[PDB]
């Protein structure tokens, strides 16, 4: 009862059977993604089975999304009814107007919680995160160690709880 | 009528024109380099012809296995600290190899010119023979040595130790998240060429010093084909060297991949060079600082400097943490021996004389705790001691860098002994030096690697093993031990009736 | 010096007595077999799966995956080495796949090896023994030195189109077997110019280079068609195993199929030309090895899933039909070419029983898999209205 | 044991270190180059020439030898293990030859093994490209099965040939270069009942029996000269050099050549016809790799020798006269084979211009190298005279 | 529409057919026998095939010598009066393979069935593979050893010495002169079978005991290939058996072939085993009764019995003469050591011990025989000694048997004493055994081998040597030593200062 079969992976493949709706489901896996994935997730109560819950929806999402959409739909169109290219196109284009890398990496991880698949199609998924991808690099690796450890820190707005150096 | 025909040279001179222009031609992969369309591979090399000299080499390889070296027991007649040490190089390195498959392959879909594209080819081939090479080995060694375990099941085994986690960085992830140049410097300009290519001739050094004839023969091999991937990391740097972006982003990608691999490397290669050996071949020190100062650091970069590259500005700093890193790593390693997939020993006497006369102050610290160790019983499966008692009991706590995963013990280490501790959005991380701090604080949601202690947090150890597979065939004793002898083996009961529980070390500070 | 300054433990008196004193009187654990925890897919465990399953570090997560927790590093944004999402298709193990040919890298240069020494030797007989003599001029220096060259950077775009897959594949087996799909076909695109410079060394005037086979498949009317089929496989599918399948359960299956085997491959012997169908032999043997591997892994691993047999295969009949209409696109565009064939080489009624093999070859080894009900009357209408 | 019970002086600490004791401090020559008394064909002796020259033990008395004295045990009778009796060639040395390929035992069969290996890749191939389908049925039943089949006893026969030259051979690089010619040709036979075999398993109904292909070859017309040619180089030449002479340098290089490319290799293709010529270019280039022996052998050493030049090309020149019209017999009867075609596959004038190939092919590859006066239209109209 | 091939025995279950009926389809050799035209043959092996099976051998075999045996410098690590015997050995086998070769072009001659034809085929290839290997084992110890001179021209030095002419009986004359059958026998049912496979084993045996891993690498893989030609010597018997011919004359060519091998290779296999070696495995005469005795002589000749085959009625003979030859051989192989190409050593005190012990009565008959020509200075090139010198002043002359070549001293010998001398024609010819004079007597053409003392009569000998090449590299030192240590070798001008000169022994006969 511990890393690969545990009490609580258990509760979320009866709580995710209960899923017979592309819309339920479509919509459980973007909250689950808010609450426990990346940096800026809600909380870390599940850090050690959220990846392989996290996929168990995909999986549900996915068997349901085919068995609702249809052939021209299924390769163009999100499973929130949204048109794949035209998000693509427009978290591009929020992402070459970023200011800075600290605006760049909320659009790019923001990406990635709400369009992974099953949620947009792969194809434009991967073809963002080439481009996507491309700016948060270019912004961050510019003059990269110019900001000070000190002051990194601040601007990161993380909680210093412990420093030593001889 | 004469008799005709065209070698590879003829229709490779060809190749380069492959590849044709259109709207869409362009990499899928995120990067800030632009690789010249106009570039071109070192090595005039079609399909065939790679296979027929990789061919003729596997020809002399295996047939030294299967023939002269099998009928003389080369597999047996091996040092048994040495026959534990391949467990863990040739399957460590054989991810390496495996993901380097992986890299090239994002490096080929990187590639515009069909001639760099021909050549990251070549090497995504090479790798996919390494990874088999590698295999051959522990396959070797399962089938005809002194001890199977973990040499037969380390893919899945090695999942239980930390050592781990810090090879998929390095040697896996490293390899294929992120840019594509970066991962390139990481690969072929950092670990290739300051590590990897002297490594396995190193190995190969080390190996025969203690009877193994094995890895000689599939490592010099592998060797061979080096000369090649070399010419592709240094074809990565020409091919950006024109790309405005290279003066800005270049030199920052290539120290993060310095410091990133010496990380690892520098207390890990030593420490299974001098602590998995009987028979030494030169001191660890001495080698990293030929490898990474003069040769690399030195003649290599020096070359790459017309292209705008510099010495890492790290490489002071990692000089600093080196003389004491592998030995400082050892010790976490064997206080830790119950989450290998290998069998550790302690320093015999020659050993320790050896260890003093060329590290100065070494026994007056890491001898006589290992002479405390002993003398309590930490070999002795009646005696109930796991070193790692011992640190609790001292209060010396380990931790585990969030961006690099290597171990790290500040209050005790001889070695650096910095520690940063944060905490952002509800989680604690530790950091063990200023250049993986800044990596995290600047790309925070590349290293959410969870830690042992993390995972494992309020589990007995013997459940841990146990669910891991970390048992040899009779279902009871454990594969990983704390001595090399073949009586008094530890087994899962010794290690339940002790009820070691994991415990967070972060938590300390809340 | 005769002895060497270096002391070997395995051959030295006082290194092996050492050894030897620490040795064991028998080994730790009876268990020598690596990888004796891998599901066999035969009777007993092959070298092939002990040296290849499991060799990608994957973690639970990643269907298959004996590993656990996130990798290490990723990429800025945070994409996963490897991830569930770079691909349409879902599985209760990725480790599933079985190369039949059972190919790890050894044997597969071993065999490669053997037909460029052989191809070697050939090419230095045929040369010798002038059968270069009863070959038509025509054919020679037109239908090979162009439509076959152009025919080259079919191949090779087709190559690149693994590129994606040797990065992101979610396994080894799988890894391994699209590296060698890929690796085969750039090979066929080098043999394919072999022969082009070996023309040219026994042809007084005939030119190697590819400025004119190229012109004709970048500019020309009878691959046009073909050429943007492959650019879109390759450049615009992110997606491994649509590229993967699509690929070669559909386009090489149907256009590629029928330019090797059903033109050249049964027109160039009528014009005294055995050379090129020695080539066409290895480009049709690698096809049938790489049809094997393709066909385990969509059909009786993807497309048989346990759970999700009927949702893979919704998303292969829905990729066929995708790409089967850019295949016929391409076939149609090919069909010009027998228009500058000599009168008599061939008539509509054998033009059309050849496409019917290709099609019904089709359907029979990949369409009916998948249950992708097709009409081969209506296809083979839509091709041969392509005709003058 | 883990260690078993024999103790190796290699790696056995006490036994090693008796050894490395009484070793010498360096070696007792530095001349450690095998065979570097013996006189190289190139720039630098070769190991094909170290492993081969000299092993045979001749004796100074069988020209070139360097040992001395009559053998120790001879034949009832008196006769010589070897002798200068055994053929009427002479030479100032019989170890001057040099197999052009510089084949020893290692480098042949390797070759042959990737050939091997390769044909069943092939043929695996083709019956699952299903290529069988457009070959026509007549061709296939008739002309392959009885005619194409017959010819593996003409090719059987010659390797038979060689068994007495394997025997007398007056020095190992001749006698290697002989096996080698011979054993190529029984590997032809059976690649010509290999391909029949193959046939049987994916034609229902081919009868892979060697009857019908046999009786054709022992009671047929179309064979009945070859047949007499055949059986009397095997049988009715005592001579070594006679034997190999006339079998490559006459009836192989016109009735074999004519046979094998002029007409099923010609031929085939017409039919649908890609699984023949796959075995034929073996065969052509086995052709072709012997011939660089036969020439270096019979015209650079024999022909062209600095003491006995005249007297071999006068005996050669014989000899080509003897087999020239048995050869052309052969042929003339092998003309009766076109009649059966069906009509409009190949026409007078085509067969005349395939005939003068071979003539011509044959006049400078091996008539003028021994000055033997040939007249190719008179050749050519000895032929014709067969034709049906 | 399935993926089909076709193998080696469905094309060979039609290869008795091949062969067809016409007037001179018959052997071109003299014969008494009649071989079956419906015989057939164990393997169904066709040339592809054989091709195929014969290289995979060879990759092993040669990648074993080409990289880790030249890792583990295995061609120098062998002791040093092995290093010697190899020179013989494998060049002598290499003349037995080579005149195997044409050996079976002869029996593919004789037979008349396609299949029986193609058996011999096998062989005729196999042969050629190993004249090959054996000569590749002298091409490695020539490139890598401790002594070249000898391995890398034995095909001329071997032509100095009377031990190569006895060979040449044997393995090369023995093998292709006479009736086909009876060169069957020499060769297959007695050569091989009871010889030959036995004792390519064994050597591979002493070689391991004495450092030398190069030839059980080359010698294990021709064993390989000994089944094959196991089964033609047998089937040459099955293919007769039912001819009248067979009863009449069967026999009398089995006991000529049993006597004409054994002569020669009792005698000078066991000096080579014994005096060849540092390291002994078995005494020479245990292993000589299992092979001839048992593992022949009864096991081999008794499953032939059904075909007419008896056991040969000079074996009692053989026995009675063995025990001593070998001993009797040493004697002569030294004293007349300037006429070798290898370096030959007295035996030392711990192998006098072991003579002895294994041979009651060697001490008092050969030790001390050794004990003086030491003391008389044997080793030393200023001695100015000889033992050839030693013979003469103690009347003991050698002879050579006029049949199987091998010297002989009958004052001197244990074994056989006897001696027969005739007169035919103008000339002499001596013989040592009842067996060999009963074959010149009846067949005096089929042997007149003029012996060394015949050619070399009136020679000095020196003149000999240098006329035949007998020198190192420096055209001074000789090939040949009485001793295997690296100082003090004996040179062309120490040989002259002695000025011996050759006397043919019979000529003191009136
Ligand atoms: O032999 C070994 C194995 C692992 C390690 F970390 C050190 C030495
Ligand atoms: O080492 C040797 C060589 C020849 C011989 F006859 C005895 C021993
Ligand atoms: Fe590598
Ligand atoms: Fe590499
Ligand atoms: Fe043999
Ligand atoms: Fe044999």
């Amino acid at each position: 009862l511990g890393i690969h079969s545990n009490d609580t992976r258990d509760a979320w493949v009866n709580k995710i059977a209960q899923l017979n709706t592309l819309e339920k489901a479509a919509e459980m896996l973007k909250q689950f993604r808010m609450d426990h994935t990346t940096p800026f997730r809600n909380s870390y109560e599940l850090d050690n089975d959220y990846l392989w819950i996290e996929a168990k929806l995909e999986e549900k999402v996915a068997v349901l999304k085919a068995r609702a959409f249809n052939e021209v739909d299924f390769r163009h169109k999100t499973a929130f009814g949204e048109d794949a290219k035209s998000v693509l196109d427009g978290t591009v284009a929020k992402m070459n107007a970023a200011k800075d890398k600290w605006e760049a990496e909320k659009i790019h991880i923001g990406f990635r919680q709400a369009y992974k698949p099953p949620i947009m199609p792969v194809n434009y998924f991967l073809d963002g995160e080439r481009q996507l991808g491309t700016r948060l690099m270019e912004l961050r690796n510019l003059n990269y160690y110019d900001t000070p450890l000190e002051e990194l820190r601040k601007q990161r707005g993380v909680r210093v709880v412990h420093l030593q150096s001889p | 009528r004469a008799p005709t025909s065209v070698n590879a040279q003829e229709v490779h001179r060809w190749l380069q024109s492959f590849n044709w222009d259109f709207k869409n031609n362009r990499t899928k992969y995120a990067t800030k380099y632009k690789m010249a369309n106009e570039t071109k591979e070192q090595f005039k090399l079609i399909a065939k012809e790679y296979a027929r000299m990789e061919a003729v080499k596997d020809e002399r390889q295996f047939g030294s296995l299967q023939d002269a070296l099998t009928r003389l027991n080369a597999g047996v007649r091996v040092h048994p600290k040495w026959n534990e040490t391949m467990k863990v190089v040739s399957n460590f390195l054989e991810v390496g190899e495996y993901n380097a498959i992986a890299a090239t392959g994002m490096l080929w879909d990187s590639a515009q010119a069909a001639e760099q594209k021909n050549g990251y080819l070549a090497q995504v081939l090479d790798e996919i023979r390494h990874t088999h090479q590698c295999a051959y080995v522990n396959y070797y060694f399962a089938k005809n040595g002194q001890d199977p375990a973990g040499h037969n099941d380390a893919r899945r085994t090695r999942t239980i130790g930390p050592l781990w986690k810090g090879m998929k960085r390095v040697f896996s992830d490293g390899f294929i998240s992120g840019d594509a140049v970066e991962c390139s410097l990481n690969l072929q300009l950092v670990g290739e060429a300051c590590f990897t290519n002297p490594l396995i001739v190193a190995v190969t050094e080390w190996a025969a010093a203690n009877g193994d004839e094995i890895t000689p023969t599939v490592f010099l091999s592998i060797e061979t084909d080096e000369l090649r991937h070399m010419a592709n990391g240094y074809q990565t740097v020409v091919s950006i060297a024109n790309d405005p972006a290279s003066a800005k982003y270049l030199n920052t990608d290539l120290n993060n991949a310095f410091w990133t691999q010496q990380k690892y490397f520098t207390p890990v290669l030593g420490m299974l060079f001098e602590y998995g050996s009987k028979f030494k071949v030169e001191p660890w020190v001495k080698t990293w600082d030929r490898w990474v100062y003069e040769d690399w650091g030195g003649i290599w970069i020096g070359r790459l400097g017309k292209y705008g590259v510099e010495s890492p500005r790290s490489l002071k700093d990692a000089k600093q943490d080196a003389y004491w890193a592998h030995h400082d790593l050892y010790l976490l390693a064997y206080a830790l021996w119950p989450t290998g997939f290998f069998r550790l020993a302690l320093p015999d006497q020659e050993e320790m004389e050896w260890f003093e006369a060329n590290y100065p102050g070494w026994y007056d610290h890491y001898g006589k705790i290992y002479e405390e160790w002993r003398a309590r019983g930490c070999e002795d499966p009646s005696s109930g001691f796991i070193p790692l008692m011992w640190f609790i009991e001292n209060n010396h706590p380990i931790y585990i860098d969030r961006v690099s995963q290597v171990p790290f013990c500040p209050s005790l280490a001889k070695g650096a002994s910095t520690l940063r501790v944060h905490e952002y959005n509800g989680e604690m991380h530790t950091f063990s030096d200023q250049w993986g701090e800044r990596m995290w604080l600047a790309e925070p949601e590349r290293y959410e690697c969870q830690n042992i202690f993390e995972q494992y947090e309020g589990r007995e150890l013997s459940e841990v093993i146990a669910e891991l597979h970390g048992l040899r065939s009779d279902g009871k004793t454990l594969i990983a031990q704390p001595h090399v002898r073949g009586d008094k083996l530890w087994t899962l009961d010794d290690i339940k009736r002790l009820n070691c529980v994991f415990k967070n070390p972060v938590k300390a500070f809340n | 010096s005769m002895l060497g300054e270096r002391r070997r433990g395995l051959t030295d008196p006082e290194m092996a007595a050492v050894i030897l004193k620490a040795l064991p009187e028998a080994p730790l654990d009876g268990n020598n077999k690596m990888g004796y925890f891998v599901t066999p897919r035969w009777k007993r465990l092959t070298e092939y799966e002990a040296l290849t399953v499991y060799a990608q570090p994957n973690a639970d997560w990643i269907a298959g995956g004996l590993d656990w927790g996130d990798w290490t590093q990723k990429f800025h944004g945070g994409r996963p080495s490897w991830g569930n999402e770079t691909t349409e298709l879902r599985t209760v193990d990725w480790f599933k796949h079985r190369d039949p040919l059972r190919r790890w890298h050894a044997p597969y240069v071993k065999d490669k090896a053997e037909e460029w020494r052989y191809t070697d030797r050939f090419l230095q007989g045929y040369s010798a023994d002038g059968q270069i003599r009863a070959m038509n001029p025509t054919w020679r220096d037109e239908f090979i030195n162009r439509y076959w060259g152009a025919f080259l950077f079919n191949e090779y775009g087709l190559f690149n189109a693994h590129s994606q897959g040797a990065r992101e594949a979610l396994s080894d087996v799988t890894r391994v077997s699209l590296a060698f799909w890929g690796f085969d076909k750039i090979d066929i695109a080098q043999m394919i110019q072999l022969e082009r410079g070996f023309l040219a060394k026994i042809v007084p005037g005939f030119d190697e280079s590819t400025a004119v086979p190229k012109a004709e498949w970048t500019n020309g009317e009878v691959y046009k068609s073909a050429r943007l089929a492959v650019e879109g496989l390759w450049q615009e599918v992110f997606d491994w195993n649509e590229s993967a399948f699509s690929v070669h359960a559909v386009y090489d299956a149907l256009f590629g199929q029928f330019v090797r085997r059903e033109f050249f491959q049964r027109l160039a012997p009528r014009f005294g030309d055995n050379l090129t169908p020695f080539f066409i032999n290895q480009a049709q043997t690698y096809f049938q090895i790489a049809k094997q591997g393709v066909q385990d892994l969509y059909y009786n691993c993807l497309g048989d899933d346990p759970e999700f047999s009927d949702y893979n295969r919704t998303v292969m009949r829905n990729w066929t039909g995708k790409w089967l209409e850019p295949t016929i696109a391409a076939l149609r565009d090919f069909m010009g070419l027998f228009a500058k064939l000599p009168a008599g080489t061939t008539d509509k009624e054998e033009i059309t029983a050849s496409l019917y093999r290709v099609v019904d070859d089709w359907i029979e080894d990949y369409a009916s898999r998948i249950d992708f009900k097709a009409d081969r009357d209506q296809i083979v209408k839509a091709v041969l209205a392509g005709l003058k």
